[PDB]
């Protein structure tokens, strides 16, 4: 009875107000974003009052409600289980997101449709509320395909745009090729523990979860664009900055992640699959951010850096350290929304070119842009006591004294420099050196929304690294005593990478020509994956639906088995039949052979 | 509108028929070419070379724009791979041969030494953890009527 | 953004080919059809353009292109591709 | 010089290392001069039925009505059955279907074998 | 190389027709016109308010904003999912159900006011 | 400047 | 009809130029580069030969496919750019003004009275411009997809209508 | 049961008696008005089915689809004034006395309590669809699909009817009733394994099964759009309620002797939904996605299983509903464009709003969206079919993926993209089309609130 219970759940009903009202539409289409952002700002200060109370007393509570069904001895409710995870996560999507929504009000400004554009970030946003949220697997469900759907639309935004509806198809196969998982642990939950309860799952003790943990692993992929299932993030950059920002930087990539936590108890007692995500998390760390570095675009940079990020996550979930990847969600979304925001910012201040060999010499020209990223970029990279240092370092040094996979640690840490290197390609080519951009210049962020919206995350980038990490109850055992050689490996190898990427960025200003490296090729490339396995693959699979399956099987043999042969063997035996002659003499003939043979060897007299 | 007769039909034996075949789909006899008619039933459908609508040239003005086709012209009879969206048969900047030797060799690759990985894996020089109450035998899950077997931690 | 027309057009158009160092200050009329008044070279005209195109930030079709030679009929081109009404 | 760049039908040959576009024939100056000829027929048709006043309804194309005539019931009437087409129908017919049948089966013996003996565990299992 | 005579004629009276039609698509001053619309008693009442837009006028604006957000998309919503979950569904079994009260030892507990006692002597170590 | 915009009718 | 031997070479020159931009990035690179590239380019002026201009470009064409960028600098409004056909779900056609209903149409009175007036003029133009089409219409068929442009006074080209009445390039 | 049959049947006169243009208005409003004395239905009782009398009798399995017949109705009715307007009074009102024939008949059947009142109006519905696909049918090929149509089914009812005379000489009574309490174990003879096969192949024809399912591609495509509906929505759940029903005798054949059908479904799923990966014609895609959603009630049927069946009823009436709707929204589009080719209307997002939108949770129902009861019927089946065998996630969650592909690739072509250049005969959509697609989606999501009134008697 604690109100704890209450205000709590408000956060999930205040938020959907505005689904119900834009139905109304008694609302002027005018004043409707603003309305939509203040009710998520509400959102945000109400989502407050549950966090304080966690820090105060540390209680964990589940609201089951109305009954959906009993399904004979299965009793799938509507119940919003909530723990640390929720009650941190609440408050920092929602300071994201209202973030975004003020910067989406500056940026998608002469869109007719903005009205549209905020109900389905509104939509998107309660979906990924009930996600978090969600003490039955059906739930979970529930939030794992309606945040898909969303994303479908939105990233096709455009609408008309030939290439973006490829990019909406593209990221509901690769989800959904990862809910092949889900619903395999759904089915194995089901089946072998008599429930979707998240209670029921951990106090049952499915000790040997090898099937369902291999599932839960391809569902985590499918959603977190892990190595095998990238390349929908980096495709998914031709919708508007905001959807990229909110979306696709750390508040739906993340729920392939939050996926596994939130099974962390099970995850545990299995070691194959914990090994399998020290592979997973190793790989997607590096070769999406080898396939950052040659890139010329912020939106494709800047995905990649969080598929790398999302690749990171992955490592530290592996080695039993489940909350501090949580604590990694966290403030990977406090800087990760400011650079696509940031870079949003630079976008469309001069006028809507994206190709960082162009822009050039940012520095001066936009203070507090070329301020945001730098703080960004160093809070990704390192930085101690600044956000990043209260997660990476920490996860770079809890993986590093650990029985991993020896060549998964090499990764992470070659990967940790490879934060650094595309980290001083934003820098270097955008801000730094002289300018490129067409003559008449349109250089401007003076709009309040842009800077107010950026400062609040800033103030977030700056202190909330700090306050959630000495605020949070310690929920890990800690790592005091190693040697100093690879405590400080963290910051070497960042700022290691910090050197030769200047180095050899500042190669390009060197007059003399730049050959044409093959392994630039390779990485700049994406990596080969896409121009092979989203082109040798599916021409296969339409070529056999066409040549067979269509042609060959259906209407070709599946005709002519039953229906054509009996067809022909009817008509057949009706031409023969029904051609006599007419001459009295066969027929009487007929009948004499028929009265002969029935009198006769048929034996029709015993 | 269009007649019966206009309507695709059998395979051109005789060349007159190829060019009355290839007056039906709107094209010459030197351009027209059946499908290799190995019974899989294409008729006189005439076989294009693999082009997605992405190969064709942007700049250039369609009857439909965003699939790159002008009226009448006769469509590929695979024109459902080959739209903007569906499957593209762009020439890549790097030969497909190239394509495929880089990206199998990385990939097995990074599996063979991620197994060499595990083979000689990486820990700390340090031992193992230490944990009181017979190794929490009691709370680990364990039956409090089957007493836990001897287990001490020692010191120094 | 405030939307361009001719005045902008042709000053910005006039401006990038002022700047061009071999095209004579003087020689500089709308109306002037390249190489049979100004001396430029077929290699030349293919890569003004280029110019013609940063300056508005557009692409210039080189079917287009090739057909486009005079200051007079950039400036018409470009305002009917970027729909200038004025 | 840097290796070629070979063809594949996936990866396809660019119409700027084609050695066919090089040598323009004399035989080829009038094989691709009726490309705007009959394109322009096509063209001129089509633009004088689209800015028609008159018209009202929508210009039908007959070769996407051949395209979707062809790729339907006139399939048949020129399906020869022959030793491709035969063995292409039973690999991906009957082939499959018994291979699925092969590996549940085999594994749905055994399914039951461990619960004939009681080597599986189903003590929590009872929905079903 | 360069429109043709009647190219460059073509693209004269094209470019032409295209100035004047996209001339049409312009607005008078008058559209659009529409008809009015049901007034609202609070509505008029601000128009009457604001005429004077003095700073002081504005806060009291922006506050009374604020404050009917504040009760009819938070006052309310919170009354009837606290009635709900006071009255309703926390009227049934295991519907509401938290962590057990994480006490620690040497403190006391209140639903029968005993004292979990002390940590006994700790073997005093020190860094 | 504002001008006319095209759009399909919502009335119905 | 057919890109003759100059036309290809200048499509080379800006094709490379455009690829070079992607590798040169610094402008300062760039006035180097594309002037030696200038330069080599004006040197085989006097190649006379036409096969030998041929075989200039038969190594120019892979040396350009050596070196070729593999994320090439395209421009935002154009195929390929970001920025491509993104603002065309908006650009709904005119003919769909027709099928709007009386109180829609009596918002705009001016306008849709100016669009009447458009509206004749093409009904009056039709049978002038296709009558115009056919009488100086090249035999066995149209041979150059290119139309003849308004002859006389007051006629209208043929075919202009969806032409000048095109949804703008940002309807918005 | 006769509170609803009466009046359906005391409707035709109604219809006949009606005067010129009143025909469509009083018939709509009284087919309604039955629909909603069909809802006084769904409360069923504990475990006894709410037998009424020896002729009638129902359950929770024909609860919910009885209703959905009777709420069909309507459906087909506010669906047909569009092209049957220019027509003479007298073929209208035969159409409507038809379709009127036609739940007549789907009524009694769904009542029925006897197998051979079963089997009487289980084929009888033949005679009302083929007659409305033939006369009214808008295509040539119609003519072949009406003979394609008759022979398939009742190639596969013959058979049957042998078998239930043979039941009824040899074990008795032939009702749902008795059957059920007197349940015999059927032995492995090869003379059992023919009558499993006769008791069953009728039912899988309808369904249909991979393979007997050439049928749905020749009828579907040109059926008039009332007509589409019915045989799309019902007529298919029609072989789908024999298959419980009749599976009270049938066992313990039924583990052995289900093998080919559950491979020939389980395959032709994968096969079936790989054809909508590729159609030319709108109304050919539905009709293909009709049978994969089909052939997952064919194995949810077949494995015999409480969670299988639950999800077979829920996943019947569900796809029904929504494979219903879809053909509605091929008919409006076919309608503007007088033709059925996917690329000739495109980019319609855009000329029509409100449609993209009616498309749009169309697909995503189409697509099992969770809480959408087409996933609670298609999850359900996964979970009965894993602890079948764990092999069966590979193909059957491969479904999905396929699934996937092809409802958006549906989406993309037709609302998004550009719209068509010569396309301009598209006018604003009227309101009955706007209105009708609105009476399919609000039952479908207002339903997932309660599937417990969806979910059979198994549950
Ligand atoms: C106290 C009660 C307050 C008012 C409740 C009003 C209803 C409600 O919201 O109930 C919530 C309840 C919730 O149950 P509950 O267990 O939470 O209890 C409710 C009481 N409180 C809130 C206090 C706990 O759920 C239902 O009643 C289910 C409603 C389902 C509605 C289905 C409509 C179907 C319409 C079909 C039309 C088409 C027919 C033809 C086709 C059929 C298909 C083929
Ligand atoms: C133990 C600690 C190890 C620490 C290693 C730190 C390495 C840091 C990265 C160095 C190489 C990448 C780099 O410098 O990238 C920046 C830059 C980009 O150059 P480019 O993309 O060609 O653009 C030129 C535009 N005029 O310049 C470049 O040269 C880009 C080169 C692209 C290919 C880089 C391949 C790096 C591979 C690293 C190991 C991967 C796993 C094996
Ligand atoms: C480990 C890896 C496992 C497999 C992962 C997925 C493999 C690839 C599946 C398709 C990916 C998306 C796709 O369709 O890509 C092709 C194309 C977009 O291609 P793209 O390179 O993004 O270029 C866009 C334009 N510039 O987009 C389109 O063509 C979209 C429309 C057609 C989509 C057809 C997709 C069919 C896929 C069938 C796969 C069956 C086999 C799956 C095997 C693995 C299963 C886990
Ligand atoms: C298009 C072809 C058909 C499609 C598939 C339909 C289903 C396949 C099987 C069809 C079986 C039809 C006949 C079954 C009648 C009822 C079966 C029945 O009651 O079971 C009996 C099964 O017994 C039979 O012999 C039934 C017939 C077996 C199959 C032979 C005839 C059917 C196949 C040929 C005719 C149908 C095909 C069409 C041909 C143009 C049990 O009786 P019993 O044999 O035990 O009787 C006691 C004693 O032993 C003496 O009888
Ligand atoms: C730094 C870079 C290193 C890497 C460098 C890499 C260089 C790669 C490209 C090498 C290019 C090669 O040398 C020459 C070729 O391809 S094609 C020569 C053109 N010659 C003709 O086609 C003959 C007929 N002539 C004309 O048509 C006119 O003369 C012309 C239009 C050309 C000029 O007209 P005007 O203007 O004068």
């Amino acid at each position: 009875m604690n109100p704890f219970a209450s205000l709590t759940l408000t956060t999930l009903i205040i938020l959907t107000i505005p689904i119900m009202m834009s139905n109304s539409n008694i609302y002027k289409t005018n004043l409707y974003p603003n309305y939509v952002k203040t009710t998520v700002s509400y959102a945000f200060t109400l989502s407050l009052v549950p966090l304080l109370m966690f820090m105060h007393t540390g209680q964990e509570m589940i609201i089951s409600n109305w009954h959906w069904m009993t399904l004979q001895t299965v009793e799938l409710s509507l119940s919003f289980k909530m723990d640390y995870f929720s009650v941190m996560f609440i408050p920092v999507a929602l300071f994201v997101t209202w973030s975004i929504m003020e910067f989406s009000m500056w940026y998608m400004h002469s869109d007719p449709f903005i009205n549209r554009f905020f109900k389905y970030l509104v939509l998107f946003l309660i979906t990924m509320m009930i996600l978090v949220t969600a003490n039955n697997l059906f739930q979970l469900f529930i939030g794992w395909e309606g945040v898909g759907i969303m994303s479908f639309l939105l990233i096709g935004w455009w609408h008309g745009r030939t290439d973006a509806n490829t990019a909406a198809l593209q990221a509901i196969l690769y989800n959904r090729i990862g809910d092949i998982g889900f619903v395999l642990s759904m089915a194995w939950f089901l089946t072998h523990s008599n429930a979707w309860d998240l209670q029921q799952i951990f106090m049952l003790n499915n000790e040997c979860p090898n099937m369902p943990l291999i599932g839960l692993l391809l569902a985590a992929a499918g959603k977190s664009a892990q190595f095998g299932l990238h390349p929908w993030l980096p495709s998914a950059m031709e919708g508007p900055t905001p959807v990229s920002a909110l979306l696709h930087s750390s508040t739906m990539v993340v729920a392939g992640v939050f996926l596994l936590i939130r099974f962390y108890p099970l995850m545990e007692t299995n070691k194959l699959v914990q090994t399998m995500t020290l592979c997973l998390g190793a790989i997607t760390t590096l070769f999406t951010a080898l396939c950052a570095i040659t890139q010329n675009d912020i939106k494709k940079i800047v995905a990649f850096s969080t598929s790398s990020q999302l690749g990171l996550m992955m490592v530290t979930i592996g080695i039993n350290q489940p909350h501090l990847a949580f604590l990694h969600i966290c403030m990977h979304a406090f800087f990760k929304a400011m650079l696509f925001m940031c870079s949003g910012s630079i976008i469309h201040s001069l006028n809507d070119e994206q190709d960082i060999r162009k822009m050039g010499g940012l520095y001066k020209a936009m203070p507090f842009t070329t301020t945001a990223l730098i703080i960004g970029s160093l809070a990704l990279t390192g930085m101690p006591y600044l956000t990043g240092f209260y997660s990476k370092d920490l996860i770079i040094e809890a993986v590093n004294m650990s029985y991993t996979n020896a060549w998964a640690l090499l990764m992470t840490l070659i990967a940790t420099s490879l934060t650094a290197a595309y980290s001083t390609r934003i820098i270097f080519f955008a801000f730094l050196g002289k300018p490129r951009f067409p003559p008449l210049v349109l250089i401007n962020e003076n709009n309040p929304l842009l800077i107010n919206s950026i400062k609040r995350l800033l103030i977030g980038s700056i202190f909330a690294g700090f306050i959630i990490s000495n605020n949070i109850p310690p929920m890990t055992v800690p790592n005091t005593t190693m040697p100093l050689y690879m405590k400080m490996t963290a910051l070497i190898v960042t700022i290691m990478g910090f050197m030769l990427a200047l180095e050899l960025n500042n190669t390009t200003y060197y007059l003399k020509f730049k050959y044409p490296s093959q392994t630039y090729k390779f990485s700049n490339m994406l990596g080969y994956y896409p121009s092979i396995m989203h082109r040798l693959p599916t021409y296969h699979n339409l070529s056999m639906s066409q040549k067979s399956a269509s042609s060959l099987l259906d209407l070709i043999w599946l005709e002519t088995i039953l229906p054509k042969t009996t067809s022909f063997i009817q008509m057949k035996m009706s031409i023969m039949v029904s051609n006599q002659k007419g001459l009295i003499k066969l027929y009487f003939l007929s009948f004499l052979i028929t009265i002969m043979i029935s009198m006769t060897l048929f034996n029709y007299h015993e | 509108h269009v007649t019966k007769d206009m309507f695709p039909g059998p395979y051109p034996k005789t060349p007159e028929e190829r060019a009355a075949a290839a007056k039906k789909y709107n094209m010459r006899v030197e351009d027209y070419e059946p499908y290799p008619d190995d019974g899989m039933g294409y008729g006189d459908y005439p076989k294009l070379p693999d082009r997605s609508q992405q190969e064709r040239d942007p700049w250039y003005d369609w009857d439909h724009p965003d699939l790159r086709l002008n009226w009448g012209e006769p469509i590929h009879w695979d024109l459902d791979m080959y739209i903007r969206n569906r499957v593209d048969t762009s020439p890549t900047p790097v030969s497909w041969n190239t394509m495929c030797k880089h990206l199998s060799g990385f990939v097995a690759f990074m599996l063979f030494m991620f197994w060499v990985g595990e083979i000689y894996p990486s820990y700390q020089p340090v031992g193992p953890k230490q944990y009181p109450y017979n190794d929490l035998y009691l709370e680990r899950g364990g039956d409090p009527t089957k007493e836990p077997e001897p287990v001490v931690h020692y010191e120094i | 953004a405030p939307p361009l027309t001719l005045e902008a057009i042709k000053d910005r158009v006039l401006y990038v080919l002022k700047l061009y160092d071999k095209i004579d200050p003087e020689k500089l009329s709308v109306n002037s059809h390249f190489m049979k008044d100004l001396g430029l070279d077929s290699l030349d005209q293919v890569e003004i353009i280029m110019a013609m195109e940063d300056e508005f930030g557009f692409e210039i079709p080189d079917i287009d292109a090739e057909k486009l030679m005079c200051p007079q009929e950039i400036v018409d081109y470009i305002a009917d591709k970027k729909d200038v009404y004025e | 010089s840097f290796p070629k760049y070979k063809p594949s039908r996936l990866a396809t040959l660019p119409a700027t290392l084609d050695p066919a576009e090089y040598d323009i024939s004399p035989e080829t100056r009038k094989a691709q001069a009726e490309r705007l000829a009959i394109r322009s027929r096509l063209k001129r048709e089509y633009l004088l039925q689209y800015n028609d006043p008159n018209r009202l309804g929508v210009i039908e194309d007959p070769a996407l009505i051949r395209w979707t005539y062809a790729r339907s019931a006139n399939i048949y009437p020129n399906f020869r059955p022959t030793p491709k087409t035969s063995l292409l129908g039973a690999l991906f017919g009957i082939g499959p279907l018994f291979f699925w049948y092969y590996v549940f089966k085999t594994d749905r013996d055994k399914k039951e074998k461990l619960i004939q003996e009681g080597k599986l565990d189903q003590t929590f299992n009872i929905s079903y | 190389s360069g429109y043709t005579p009647d190219e460059k004629l073509r693209l004269q009276q094209l470019r032409e027709l295209r100035r004047r039609w996209l001339k049409d698509q312009e607005l008078s001053p008058r559209e659009p016109v529409l008809p009015p619309r049901r007034v609202w008693p609070m509505e008029q009442f601000w128009n009457k308010f604001l005429q004077d837009g003095a700073p002081w006028k504005n806060v009291i604006y922006k506050t009374y904003r604020h404050s009917i957000f504040a009760v009819t998309h938070v006052l309310i919503p919170v009354w009837i999912i606290h009635y709900y979950l006071k009255y309703h569904v926390t009227a049934k079994p295991y519907t509401v159900v938290e962590r057990k009260p994480r006490i620690f030892p040497g403190d006391t507990i209140l639903e029968t006011g005993e004292v979990i006692p002390l940590m006994k002597e700790f073997p005093d170590q020190h860094h | 400047k504002r001008l006319f915009i095209i759009k399909p009718s919502g009335f119905y | 009809a057919y890109l003759t031997h100059q036309q290809k070479v200048l499509r080379l020159y800006k094709r490379a130029l455009r690829h070079l931009e992607s590798w040169c990035v610094h402008r300062d690179k760039y006035r180097y580069f594309a002037c030696l590239m200038r330069a080599r380019f004006d040197e085989h002026k006097n190649e006379k030969d036409m096969v030998k201009a041929t075989q200039l470009l038969r190594q120019a064409e892979e040396e350009f496919w050596y070196g070729q960028h593999p994320q090439p600098y395209i421009f935002p409004e154009s195929p390929g750019g970001t920025s491509y056909e993104r603002y065309e779900c908006y650009k709904v056609p005119e003919w769909c003004l027709d099928d709007w209903h009386p109180s829609e149409k009596a918002m705009y009175p001016d306008y849709f009275a100016k669009r009447e007036q458009w509206k004749r003029l093409r009904r009056e133009s039709w049978e002038r411009e296709v009558k115009q089409l056919q009488e100086e219409t090249p035999p066995g068929g149209p041979r150059t997809e290119a139309l003849p442009p308004a002859r006389k006074e007051g006629d209208l080209p043929p075919l202009w209508w969806h032409i000048v009445t095109r949804p703008r390039e940002r309807p918005m | 049961m006769l509170k609803i049959i009466i009046p359906t049947t005391m409707l035709l006169p109604m219809t006949w008696m009606s005067k010129h243009n009143m025909i469509w208005i009083n018939a709509t409003v009284h087919s309604l008005l039955i629909s909603l004395i069909s809802l006084s239905l769904l409360n069923q009782l504990g475990e006894n089915s709410l037998n009424f009398s020896l002729t009638f009798f129902s359950d929770s399995l024909s609860a919910p689809l009885l209703v959905l017949t009777t709420w069909l109705l309507p459906l087909m009715l506010m669906a047909s004034q569009s092209h049957l307007s220019k027509e003479t009074t007298t073929r209208k009102k035969l159409y409507i006395t038809m379709l009127i024939l036609l739940q007549l008949f789907l009524i009694m059947t769904f009542t029925a309590t006897e197998l051979i009142l079963f089997y009487i109006l289980f084929e009888a519905t033949l005679v009302p669809t083929l007659i409305i696909i033939t006369r009214w049918g808008n295509q040539t090929e119609r003519l072949n699909a009406g003979l394609y149509f008759l022979f398939y089914t009742l190639a596969g009812s013959l058979p049957l009817l042998v078998a239930l005379v043979y039941i009824q000489n040899t074990t008795g009574s032939l009702n749902f009733l008795i059957i059920h309490y007197w349940s015999h174990p059927l032995s492995n003879s090869w003379s059992n394994i023919f009558m499993w096969l006769a008791c069953i192949m009728a039912f899988m024809v309808k369904m249909p099964l991979y393979g007997l399912h050439l049928w749905l591609p020749k009828a579907h495509v040109e059926a008039p759009i009332a007509g589409s509906m019915v045989l799309a929505a019902v007529l298919l759940k029609l072989g789908g309620y024999g298959m419980m029903r009749i599976t009270t005798i049938l066992n313990p054949l039924t583990n052995y002797m289900a093998y080919p059908f559950l491979m020939l479904s389980m395959w032709g799923m994968i096969m079936t939904s790989s054809i909508c990966l590729r159609q030319t014609d709108l109304k050919s895609l539905i009709a293909y996605s009709s049978v994969s959603h089909m052939a997952l009630v064919i194995v949810a049927i077949m494995i015999q299983t409480p969670w299988s069946f639950m999800g077979a009823t829920a996943l019947m009436i569900a796809h029904g509903l929504t494979s219903s709707m879809l053909f509605c929204l091929a008919n409006t589009n076919y309608e503007r464009v007088h033709s059925r080719t996917m690329i000739l209307a495109r980019g319609l997002q855009t000329l029509l709003p409100l449609m993209a939108t009616w498309w749009l949770m169309a697909s995503l129902t189409n697509l099992a969206l969770p809480p959408s009861i087409n996933l609670i019927g298609e999850l359900f089946i996964i979970t009965a079919s894993f602890s079948w065998s764990n092999i069966t996630i590979i193909l059957m969650g491969m479904n999905m993926m396929i699934t996937a592909l092809y409802s958006l690739y549906m989406l993309i072509t037709t609302q998004r993209g550009k719209y068509t250049h010569h396309i301009n005969n598209i006018k604003a959509s009227f309101t009955r089309e706007n209105a009708l697609m609105a009476l399919h989606i609000l039952p479908l999501l207002l339903l997932t609130l309660n599937p417990k009134m969806i979910l059979g008697p198994l549950y």
